[PDB]
């Protein structure tokens, strides 16, 4: 995503040190190494599958790549443990949301389009006690579910969907993605099940905002994001560059306000572009 | 913790549920 733009924003140079906080499939890390291989790059991801790809990459690039497995909230401890001082990095990249592995693997439970266990945990099986999306929709009460769908999913029909979920789970536990998708569609007339931007575009399933809401909750993505941003700021050197890619308004709003220092003259705001993602880049002063 | 949803309180509700399911 925006690979030419991200790399151009980071402007990597010989001898510089980078932190890729969202290694994913390695797309951005490999594009950085391709523009400049004489760097050090710390590659972090909370997802075992992505971290393993970074480890595999580190065998091709042993001097350059250090793979780490952890959440944004864990990054500071992982870095300090690796001997990285604050004020080290020339650039930090955050490409937010989901990887292709998570969305294209039915068993991970992220897609309404492919049936699988309603898991949705970005951490995979790393934390067996971490609640799944099934645990969320099976345990929480109606007003809690409605608050999640409204706040994290911006879903206007939060209450009607939350009621549908509690009704449905009373009959039988909600354990799989297509099951949940059809329970959500049930709270609407059969005609409203698909939305679309215009007459020619792809049908989008009505449960799409509910799935995003569940994913953000299960993975604590917005609270995690704020912690990752503070960690990015602490570990950047002055003059180092932060590049963030946002894919919905809630994360973009958190990046915007963090950069303005009005979460409650620290950054030079050098790029705002959409590409769908919104890229924001900034230089630490 | 910070975005209007109390993850700690809600997680504890879920963990009681998961213990009941054991
Ligand atoms: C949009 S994908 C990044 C894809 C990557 N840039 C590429 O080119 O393939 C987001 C990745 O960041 C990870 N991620 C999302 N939130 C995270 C968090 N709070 N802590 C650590 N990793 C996170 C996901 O696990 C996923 O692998």
């Amino acid at each position: 995503v925006m690979v030419d733009e991200v790399v151009h924003c980071l402007s990597p140079q010989k001898g510089q040190i980078f932190l890729d906080m969202t290694f994913g499939s390695g797309g951005h890390t490999k594009a950085i190494l391709q523009k400049e291989s004489d760097i050090v790059l710390y590659a972090l991801d909370r997802d075992p599958t992505a971290y393993a790809l970074a480890e595999h990459l580190s065998e091709l690039y042993p001097k350059q790549i250090r793979a780490m497995l952890g959440q944004f909230s864990q990054a500071e401890a992982l870095l300090m443990k690796a001997g990285v001082q604050p004020g080290t990095f020339d650039g930090v990249l955050m490409d937010l949301g989901c990887s292709s592995m998570q969305l294209d693997t039915p068993e991970r439970g992220f897609s309404l389009r492919k049936d699988g266990p309603l898991d949705m945990r970005m951490d995979g099986g790393r934390y067996p006690d971490m609640p799944t999306a099934a645990d969320v929709v099976n345990a929480l009460d109606q007003q809690a579910l409605a608050s999640i769908l409204r706040t994290y999913g911006e879903e206007k029909h939060a209450k009607k969907i939350a009621s549908a979920i509690v009704q449905a789970r009373s009959i039988y536990p909600i354990t799989r993605t297509q099951q949940l998708a059809s329970i959500v569609a049930g709270a609407f007339p059969p005609s409203a099940i698909y939305t679309r931007k215009d007459l020619l575009q792809r049908s989008t399933h009505i449960a799409t905002k509910t799935f995003q809401a569940l994913r953000i909750f299960v993975n604590n993505e917005l609270n995690e994001l704020y912690t990752g941003l503070k960690t990015a700021q602490k570990f950047l050197r002055p003059g180092g560059r932060l590049v963030a890619l946002s894919f919905h308004s809630l994360e973009d709003r958190i990046v915007k306000r963090f950069l303005l220092g009005i979460s409650m003259l620290m950054w030079e705001l050098i790029h705002k572009k959409v590409l769908s993602a919104k890229l924001r880049a900034a230089i630490k002063l | 913790s910070l975005c209007g949803i109390d993850h700690e309180a809600l997680n504890k509700q879920i963990m009681e549920y998961k213990r009941r399911k054991d």
